């Protein structure tokens, strides 16, 4: 189907096209006329991404100066795979349309471990482990020295890549990484090398956050990214989340034992060879004193330890004589450890600023900043120039230095935390060093500033103006997409009312009441005995959830739900969770009811998607608010409180509420996907904590359904479920929830469509 | 010999045909018998509980159903039961062990891991044990005129037809009521004579007692007999049409069968009607059956004869 | 007056279904009815392998279900050509009852044979004549009751079998014994009355 959207022709690969689709090509292309950011809201299951790609394609085809290269950011490899078969399926409808072969060439791009064809890498269980055993097989000093001997270990797949392999590039078209692989079997070459040289010639790059948002692995990918790249982000309600964690540091213990061990074993390396030659050392240091320069760009191989989160203006300046002789650096390291230890030896908790700390450390162990700066640089000479292998055990002290380096560099925005007791467990010492950092924004700082534009949408984003707050900014367009539909698909109900009229909630002085619990088991309970077999629970926490269900145990309610419908609950370990997921699945397509209990922080909420048949029904048991235990959480509300006047609980509400949401929000696959949400929880009664809800769930949130009991819920329950299940035809959303090629001509629907959307 | 035993044992009245076939030598008793040739629950442990009754009575009720239900679902209680019963202890002292055991008493974050995991285990070993053209007619008329044949119907004459229908125009265009016309005391009475019992509108009349004219005995035999003789012609017909050359040997065994039946069980009947002089021709009807059956057997032998010709 | 305990088994019925209905010919065509009032059922067996066999089979499934949607009768009713439906109320159960009444179309795959049927007459005999033979009905000595000696009935033209009841197919011979009304009244489905237009009465200048 070809649509004519403000002059632009656009090739749909299906015969018909929502009106919010349409709302939001016209949307993203005048965000495109301003080549500047832009934050739009669409519901899922409504082929967002269909019309993202094609619009780019149209946007590429009709100016590829204007877009020389498409950048898309994910989350799980899935969410990577179905966008390469979308966007496949998308190229042959244009090719089938055209009748040729377009010059298009699209890559995704991933880790190692799923890129790997050496046998002896194959079989082991960590991607550290493969990394490692990648970089002993493929390192340029023993590649070198393979040349001259066979008999020496070596990787077949890199070096024919790059004997061969550089000359050729790929030819037009989109790979999958199993594609990926075959070719490389094929070839005798390694996909991962192939596609890192392929990034420049692809005209789209798919990969997930980690990939760029990590300032440790951004320059493995911008490195070969223009000023007009446009990056999209795809579900990046939890960007903020991934951002801290890549900046955030944690150090045990054990980890300092380790580090002292690593620290031991590589002074005795380099006192072995000094003795068995010294010249390294002297070639080392001429090396750092004419400009580090000359080994950094002259050997693109050598990334596996790569720590471009400095500044491009830090890297100009030289490591100080002081530390420049490989037994000085040792010593300084020593000595930071040591002093790192005697810290952490505090019995209580202690709350520092990186500014504090840094002059503590100067005062104590004569450590000035300009010569922590450059901590990474000399550890990554040092690390290069010894020909070590196994790097896997050195890991601990890479991340002391990365940690020193961030320290000495990074102040505002960053906070220590020394914990030497669990927060879980107080009575067992567990020394814990935080260097958690609340500034996410820094981050994607960059990536505003270098790129051309930059495309964030998702499924949760109810508050339009926090998210230019939390990332600093001020995109062009905010923009939310009402949903139309002409079959109401989503029933979504809040329950705070117990079958004993007893007030349900969800706040840890009501999550220990045996009265909740209770009143819980029996709601599950007449679901399972009403509901289809599609029944999935979210909880607040694990010990809470683990606690409801021994309680429903030990009162014998659980076992009428288990003679209803088969009961899966997830745990811990993700081996056996995957395993109890996939009995869910099998069970729900079995014909007999399977009721997934999980946690709106677990595996489940992150990385699951339901079917129709799968998202029937969805309960969220009260609002999912963070154990507020945690001083890094405490810290963060402060710092963005006197950074950005957003008060705690507000900030832990909108946490709670698009947690909530995207644990919801994956039951609905489109307009033949309808399913059953319930908000067990009187709590959001609130109007504060309901007007945090995602405008297309929000506006179906009748306010009859606000705060029912277990029987009026049933008796919704029902009538939504016989109203939804009669025989419906697609032909009736024609002109009402679904647009043809016809419908699209008529200005009346072109004003309907303007309607639909609005922005803020 | 045993399994075929207890099905004669279940119908006495297929035992009484298997002994007028078989031992009269009708027919063989391989032929004759040649003629004649649970989902899984999750409930089965909460729902299944020890029952007390009034004074300590412990009901267990273990019947074999619930035991292999808990065996499909846990292989480990089978194991124990092999490795245990009878030597080792009785079944009771195995059950009385499980009900008192951590196993069944699974009712503290250890105590919670645990009880998730059992429940994880059960419901992965039910699932692992579940699996172990649009129509255009030609000639519509035919459904104007169907299964209704022929009728008598018939065209009048010439334009005097028309005549005749302006005289009845002109005979009624001025008509007035009559009611001494309409009826006479002699049409009357031959109405009545025509009613009354006995004339030609009451066809026929009372009949006789035919129940009371056959002894209950003899109805009996004379069903089992149409019962036997209805089988027989049943597997007749199921051969034809005959189409294989086994079926031809089949259909003269048959034929062998019921000449064999109605020789050893029609004929001392017969005697049996004619002993007593009963005027009911009940054999008439078995007599017309068997003949038709002859008959039609006879024509497609001859058919076969002449196809080879 | 039963008891309803338990919950079903559609994987045995059907099993049962299709056993019953193997031995049919292919010119007939089979069809199945389900009212499933629990959304779960136990399965000894895969019931995957079923649907397959039942598809091989030319099986038509149609399914109602009382309280929701099931994806696998769903499924199952979608690929052995049946439909699938979810009771509102009683009277939502009487119409779709009254709409499956009605024979469904026939698929491509439905055979097209030229049955051969007997339409014997209601012969009675009168005692007043000599050729009065009462015989018992073939369908009334299955039952364990007496059957009773009627003087006459109907016939079977090819094989003398006597049955009091049409239409009924002759157990014998396997011959259908049906009537002319009986064909007849099916006629309606050949041609449909077609609805007719609707057009107001102030609208309508005509007869009144
Ligand atoms: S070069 Fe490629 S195939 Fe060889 S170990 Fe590294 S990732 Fe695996
Ligand atoms: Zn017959």
């Amino acid at each position: 189907m070809k649509l004519n959207v403000d002059g632009l022709l656009v090739y749909f690969p299906y015969d018909y096209i929502y009106p919010e689709q349409f709302s939001y090509m016209r949307e993203l292309k005048r965000t495109l006329d301003a080549k500047g950011h832009g934050v739009l809201e669409m519901p899922s299951g409504t082929g967002k991404t269909v019309s993202l790609l094609a619009l780019i394609m149209a946007y590429q085809r009709a100016y590829p100066l204007e877009v020389t290269k498409l950048i898309y950011c994910s989350r799980t490899v899935p969410e990577i795979e179905k966008v390469i078969e979308e966007l496949r399926k998308l190229l042959n409808f244009y090719e089938k349309q055209e009748g040729e072969k377009l010059p298009f060439l699209g890559l995704a791009l991933s880790s190692r471990k799923n890129l790997c064809i050496h046998p002896e890498v194959t079989p082991l269980r960590f991607g550290k482990d493969v990394d490692g055993k990648c970089h002993s097989l493929t390192a340029s000093y023993v590649r070198a020295q393979y040349q001259h001997d066979t008999s020496l270990p070596h990787c077949r797949f890199y070096e024919e890549f790059d004997a061969h392999g550089r000359e050729v590039p790929l030819p037009a078209g989109i790979y999958n990484l199993d594609d990926l692989k075959a070719l490389g079997r094929r070839q005798g070459w390694c996909p991962y090398f192939l596609a890192r040289y392929s990034i420049l010639h692809a005209n789209v790059v798919v990969y997930s956050y980690h990939y760029l948002l990590d300032p440790k692995i951004a320059d493995l990918v911008s490195k070969e990214l223009a000023r007009k790249a446009v990056v999209v982000f795809d579900e990046a309600h939890n960007i903020d989340n991934v951002c801290i964690d890549s900046m955030s540091v944690n150090l045990t213990r054990r980890t300092l034992d380790r580090c002292q061990g690593n620290l031991e074993t590589l002074q005795k390396t380099v006192l072995r060879i000094k003795e068995t030659d010294e010249q390294r050392l002297r070639d080392e240091y001429r090396r750092l004193v004419e400009g580090l320069r000359e080994a950094s760009a002259a050997r693109e191989t050598d990334a596996h330890l790569a720590n471009p989160v400095l500044p491009d203006e830090v890297l100009q300046e030289a490591v100080p004589g002081s530390i420049r002789t490989a037994e000085h650096f040792l010593g300084f390291l020593r000595r930071l450890l040591e002093y790192v230890k005697w810290r952490l030896r505090v019995q209580h908790v202690v709350q520092e600023s990186p500014p504090a700390f840094l002059s503590g450390l100067a005062q104590r162990v004569c450590i000035q900043r300009k010569p922590l700066r450059f901590c990474a640089e000399r550890l990554r000479s040092l690390l290069h120039t010894l020909e070590i292998t196994d790097l896997a055990d050195f890991s601990p002290l890479t991340l002391l230095a990365n940690f020193a380096t961030l320290v000495s560099t990074y102040a505002k925005g960053f906070t220590i935390i020394i914990e030497p007791f669990d927060d879980r467990t107080p009575t067992i010492a567990n020394p814990i060093l935080h260097f958690s950092c609340m500034d996410a924004s820094l981050a994607i700082k960059p990536v505003f500033e270098r790129f051309q534009s930059v495309i964030i949408t998702s499924g949760t984003l109810s508050p339009l103006d926090i998210y230019p707050k939390i990332l600093d900014f001020h995109p062009v367009t905010m923009a939310t997409f009402t949903m139309t539909l002409a079959r109401v698909c989503l029933c979504p109900m809040i329950i705070g009312r117990g079958n004993d009229q007893v007030a349900i909630s969800s706040k840890f002085e009501t999550r220990e009441d045996i009265a909740v619990i209770r009143n819980y088991g029996n709601l599950l309970l007449e679901m399972s005995a009403v509901v289809p077999d599609g029944i999935v629970a979210f909880f607040t926490s694990y010990q809470y959830m683990e606690s409801t269900v021994a309680s429903w145990y030990e009162q014998g309610i659980l076992e009428n739900i288990q003679r209803n419908k088969l009961l899966f609950i997830e745990t811990q370990d993700g081996a056996e969770t995957s395993v109890a997921l996939e009995k869910y699945q099998e069970a729900c397509e079995n014909g007999r009811g399977a009721i997934l209990l999980s946690v709106a922080r677990g595996k489940v909420s992150e990385g699951i998607d339901f079917v129709h048949h799968y998202g029937r029904a969805v309960i969220m048991f009260g609002v999912p608010y963070v154990y507020t235990q945690s001083r890094i959480l405490k810290a963060r509300l402060e710092y963005l409180r006197d950074q950005f006047q957003i008060r705690e609980n507000d900030f832990l509400t909108f946490d709670a509420m698009r947690h909530a949401a995207q644990c919801v929000g994956r039951a609905i696959r489109g307009k033949t996907d309808y399913g059953l949400m319930v908000f067990a929880d009187k709590r959001f009664a609130r109007g504060d904590k309901r007007g945090k809800l995602p405008r297309w769930i929000q506006e179906h949130l009748t306010d009859a359904n606000l705060n029912l009991t277990v029987d009026e819920g049933v008796q919704v329950a029902k009538y939504f479920l016989r109203q939804m299940a009669q025989p419906f035809h697609r032909e009736d959303q024609l002109g009402l929830s679904l647009l043809s090629l016809e419908q699209l001509e008529s200005e009346e629907t072109l004003k309907r469509i303007e309607q639909i959307a609005q922005q803020l | 010999l045993e399994e075929k035993n207890r099905m004669l044992q279940e119908d006495p009245v297929l035992f009484q045909l298997y002994k007028d076939l078989v031992v009269s030598q009708v027919i063989s008793a391989e032929e004759f018998w040649a003629n004649r040739l649970v989902g899984i629950s999750a409930a089965f442990l909460a729902d299944v509980r020890p029952q007390t009754d009034g004074c300590n009575g412990l009901r267990y009720n273990l019947t074999s159903d619930i035991i292999e239900s808990i065996f499909r679902t846990y292989p480990a209680v089978k194991m124990k039961y092999a490795e245990n019963v009878p030597h080792n202890m009785t079944e009771k002292e195995f059950w009385t062990r499980f009900f008192q055991s951590h196993y069944f008493h699974r009712d503290k974050e250890n105590s919670n891991a645990a009880i998730i995991k059992r429940f994880n285990h059960h419901s992965a070993m039910v699932l692992a044990a579940g699996l172990r053209i649009a129509l255009n007619l030609k000639k519509s008329d035919r459904y104007y005129h169907g299964p209704t044949p022929i009728q008598s119907l018939q065209y009048a004459t010439s334009q005097d037809i028309i005549n005749s229908f302006q005289s009845i125009r002109q005979e009624m265009e001025a008509y007035t009521p009559k009611l001494t016309q309409v009826l006479s005391s002699s049409a009357a009475s031959s109405t009545i004579t025509a009613l009354s019992p006995g004339g030609a509108l009451m066809q026929g009349g009372t009949q006789q007692a035919i129940n009371q004219m056959v002894p209950n005995d003899i109805q009996s035999e004379l069903k089992h007999l149409y019962v036997a003789v209805g089988e027989l012609l049943r597997h007749f017909w199921s051969c034809f049409p005959v189409n294989t050359p086994f079926l031809e040997e089949k259909v003269v065994k048959m034929k062998s069968n019921l000449e064999r039946f109605q020789v050893t069980k029609l004929c001392p009947f017969q005697e049996k009607i004619r002993r007593q002089y009963l005027s009911t021709n009940l054999v008439s009807h078995i007599e017309e059956m068997l003949q038709t059956a002859y008959n039609k057997l006879h024509t497609w032998q001859s058919r076969r004869l002449m196809k080879k010709t | 007056d039963m008891t309803c305990h338990g919950e079903p088994s559609l994987y045995n019925s059907l099993s049962i279904a299709m056993q019953t209905l193997k031995h049919m010919p292919g010119h007939t065509s089979r069809e199945v009815l389900i009212i499933f009032s629990s959304l779960t059922t136990c399965d000894p067996s895969n019931i995957y392998d079923l649907i397959k066999t039942l598809k091989a089979a030319k099986i038509r499934v149609s399914v109602i279900g009382l309280s929701a949607e099931v994806r696998v009768c769903t499924v199952l009713a979608r690929e052995t050509g049946g439909t699938y439906h979810v009771i509102l109320d009683e009277s939502h159960y009487k119409e779709l009852l009254t709409h499956h009444v009605s024979p469904p179309p026939a698929s491509s795959s439905s055979e097209c044979s030229l049955i051969r049927m007997g339409f014997p007459q209601h012969t009675i005999a009168s005692l007043s004549d000599q050729d009065a033979k009462p015989s018992f009905s073939m369908a009334h000595l299955d039952g364990n009751t007496e059957p009773g000696l009627t003087l006459g009935g109907y016939f079977c033209p090819q094989c003398r079998a006597k049955y009091c009841e049409l239409p009924v197919e002759c157990k014998i011979c396997g011959l259908t014994l049906v009537s002319a009304p009986h064909l007849a009244r099916s006629y309606h489905h050949l041609f449909p009355l077609d609805a007719f237009q609707e057009i107001p009465l102030e609208e309508y200048n005509g007869e009144r």
